[PDB]
RNA sequence: CGGAAGGGCACCACCAGGAGUGGAGCCUGCGGCUUAAUUUGACUCAACACGGGAAACCUCACCCGGCCCGGACACGGACAGGAUUGACAGAUUGAUAGCUCUUUCUCGAUUCCGUGGGUGGUGGUGCAUGGCCGUUCUUAGUUGGUGGAGCGAUUUGUCUGGUUAAUUCCGAUAACGAACGAGACUCUGGCAUGCUAACUAGUUACGCGACCCCGGUCGGCGUAACUUCUUAGAGGGACAAGUGGCGUUCAGCCACCCGAGAUUGAGCAAUAACAGGUCUGUGAUGCCCUUAGAUGUCCGGGGCUGCACGCGCGCUACACUGACUGGCUCAGCGUGUGCCUACCCUACGCCGGCAGGCGCGGGUAACCCGUUGAACCCCAUUCGUGAUGGGGAUCGGGGAUUGCAAUUAUUCCCCAUGAACGAGGAAUUCCCAGUAAGUGCGGGUCAUAAGCUUGCGUUGAUUAAGUCCCUGCCCUUUGUACACA
């Protein structure tokens, strides 16, 4: 009954969208919901030489990728889940459902 | 035999087991988070793997 | 471009024309005579044939060194 | 999973599944009007769209080659059987998608029409297709050993700042 | 070219129910990632589809460590007078 | 272009300074030398801890050697009475490479022998090129259409003046309408007890437990409210907005109240150009060269580190502001179990001084490391100006880890040896706010691995709010016998 839903996007109003169509989608059904729980992200920093060659001057890049996660807890079976999470999605979100 | 001096150096470790994936070079080798690929590389596909510049 | 020493030649097969009739005795019989042993290896029954070297005899391809 | 690697790596293998792609169909489906791909990822359903220019030159003899491209994930990935699917879209206003016109150019100066005369004929179909301004640079040798760089440039077109990561797309 | 006939007609089989097949680009690989139920070197089978080539019979793409053969319709006649098999039987992409 | 003039600007310039280098040791790269090879690219800014190049093999492109075709394909034979493959032995050898000499077994149209031919090349050519990067140029500059002028190259717009970091605007005006760039825009920082939310984050209360004399503490234990401390999402907030002055009173500028900010930092960045660098990043490549005794593949060893000398970036000291021995007490960026991949980060409990060795678990990661018990800092001894307990170069002996392999000491630990160096000449580098400087921690290269580099965090200032003096940059005028300027 205590179930996980995790949200994972690369984009961050792919993400906020269907963090709260969730809320949306659950609240018709009308059963206890947990708020979604904002956790740090995680950025991925990674620093080359911008000449292909070792000749001139030096300088370097930033690459960048920020991830976010968000987590937001159901009280319900697996039946409800199973419905609204077919729903209104979207690649650029990496949904992992947990029954326990 | 002609096969056991082929093939009979130990590669499961050094620099010598890994190269890039594209250039198959053995230079600028970007291990981190297991891309094996150069640095040369990942330049003209940063934004295919997904990398951007934004500071 | 030119080199000193003298290169290596490639080693000659030794090409046995009828290799064959040399493992069997024809008899006017109805019996065949095998001069050459029978190997117990797996791989090979009683079919393959083995070495008849100067000095003791051996299983060519099977890699199992027998002495007498 | 099996192996579970951590969400680091998750996302970092799902750009270089990407990336791979990108270049295996700029390789092979380029002369049919590649414009790109797109994966929609289900639960045991892998579906990946071609958008491609020309989908009836795609599909080819009743569909064989969208046949042979789902092998090859099949096989070169690892995935299992049925678990991808591969599908052929249209691409609305093709002229303002630049890697769709690269190779129209391309193919223009490989089939000895003169550079000039292959770089006015895109860019009168590009502005027919409602574009505000391109840029339009052939480099290399030219009429001689020397090398030679062409810039014939119209329009309003930009160059600084963050819009140039949404409003130009460059091949 | 002396791989034995032991490994020759398991991998026309193996061209044949898939018209293409894939094969990491490393010449020091005993196995297939694809085929490791059989032994089947790699280094003698990337010179295997190249000969398929080299009278015209299968294309070629890379993916950067990939070689991609596509079979030509020149290749399925050339499988049917190799393997002896039906006309009837169809690679799987030539089937829906 | 001017050692011509007038304006404006810059710590890759100065002023006033700070830390330094050059002075000593050591590390690293280059030149030179030498070697079989000490592979090579790059030589003012814009080469010299730069090719992400911290080379035992590989990397390696070099040398000494030794094997193989991985010469596909098309064509002439040779061929199943066999075209042709591998093989344990004796010497060969570096390897038990059938690689070769003797000597036979073995596979079976795949093959091998010649010609075209293709492949391979870290072979040459960046003064043939693609692509990418750097520099001109961090400056504010650049261009079209129409109209005007001149036969014309060209010019007006793109400006006399004011203002600005800005071709930033105001204002004039044979110029007008416009376009790139600057600005604008993206990320970060900072202020909101206002909104959303949290049992992988905590706070407050209840009830206990332990201790001390009702109260106090506990990373000791379970509950209900909350986001003040933890996080990230939507909005807000700052605009020269208000005031006093300067200014055509326009553009705008200075000061003050109020307010977390009355200039945070970085990204992007225009036209044209170098014959700048990269073919040794490529299954990017034109052309030239080799291709079977190969400039192709692979294996053993060496080398790229070699040392009369010079130079460049750096680390450590020359001490008492300090060295040593104890005790005390604080961080944030991050990262961590791999498609191939054979290799992760660590709690806790034992053995050994230590390097390290052995057991169990946790963590695919707000969960475990971790509350990241960091240096620095603070307190208390010894030393006593001594090349001294500064300093740790050189070097001897021993013990451990990774690796198939460490000798030319891979690294780590213990004892011992204890050099120069007493604040560094000519000359030269960077910087004005959490900045410099001091100091440690993450990531890269890593099997073994930071004197480098990339970020983070701690302690934390002196000086200056100006200038063209030098070095240079942007306009206007002027002159030229320069135009590869």
């Amino acid at each position: 009954h205590r179930i996980r839903i995790t949200l994972t996007s690369r984009n961050v109003k792919s993400l906020e969208k269907v963090c709260a169509d969730l809320i949306r989608g659950a609240k018709e059904k009308n059963l206890k919901v947990k708020g979604p729980v904002r956790m740090p992200t995680k950025t991925l920093r990674i620093t080359t030489r911008k000449t292909p060659c070792g000749e001139g001057s030096k300088t370097w890049d930033r690459f960048q990728m920020r991830i976010h996660k968000r987590l937001i807890d159901l009280h319900s079976p697996s039946e409800i889940v199973k419905q609204i999470t077919s729903i209104s999605i979207e690649p650029g979100v990496e949904v992992e459902v947990t029954i326990a | 035999g002609h096969q056991q001096l082929y093939w009979s150096h130990p590669r499961k470790f050094g620099q010598g087991s890994r190269s890039c994936r594209v250039c198959s070079n053995r230079h600028g080798l970007i291990r981190k988070y297991g891309l094996n690929m150069c640095r040369q590389c990942f330049r003209q596909y940063a934004k295919d793997i997904g990398f951007i510049k934004l500071d | 471009k030119s080199y000193t020493t003298p290169k290596k030649n490639k080693h000659k097969r030794k090409k046995v024309k009828l290799a064959v009739l040399k493992y069997y005795k024809v008899d006017e019989n109805g019996k065949i005579s095998r001069l050459r042993r029978e190997c117990p290896s797996d791989e090979c029954g009683a079919g393959v044939f083995m070495a008849s070297h100067f000095d003791r005899h051996y299983c060519g391809k099977c890699c199992l060194t027998y002495c007498f | 999973m099996a192996v579970q690697i951590s969400k680091k790596r998750k996302f970092v293998a799902d750009g270089i599944f990407k990336a791979e792609l990108n270049e295996f169909l700029t390789r092979e489906l380029a002369e049919d009007g590649y414009s790109g791909v797109e994966v929609r990822v289900t639960p045991t359903r892998t579906e990946i769209i071609i958008l491609a220019t020309r989908t009836q030159n795609v599909l080819g003899e009743k569909g064989r080659r969208i046949r042979e491209l789902t092998a090859v994930v099949q096989k070169r990935f690892g995935f299992p059987e049925g678990s991808v699917e591969l599908y052929a879209e249209k691409v609305a206003t093709r002229g303002l998608c630049a890697i769709a016109q690269a190779e129209s150019l391309r193919y223009k100066l490989l089939g000895g029409l003169a550079v000039r005369r292959a770089c006015y004929g895109v860019l009168r179909f590009i502005m027919e297709s409602g574009a505000k301004g391109c840029e339009v640079v052939v480099s290399g040798k030219l009429r001689g050993q020397r090398a030679k760089s062409m810039k014939f440039v119209d329009g309003l077109m930009i160059h600084s700042g963050d819009p140039v990561n949404y409003y130009v797309d460059t091949a | 070219m002396l791989m034995p006939k032991k490994n020759r007609i398991a991998i026309y089989e193996l061209l044949f129910k898939e018209g293409v097949m894939v094969a990491k680009k490393d010449v020091h690989m005993p196995k297939h990632p694809e085929l490791a139920d059989k032994n089947v070197p790699n280094l003698h089978v990337m010179k295997a589809m190249q000969s398929l080539k080299s009278r015209g019979y299968v294309k070629e793409q890379f993916a950067w460590r990939h070689f991609y053969w596509y079979l030509t319709n020149e290749g399925i006649q050339y499988l049917r007078d190799y393997l002896h098999l039906p006309p009837e039987i169809v690679p799987a992409t030539l089937r829906r």
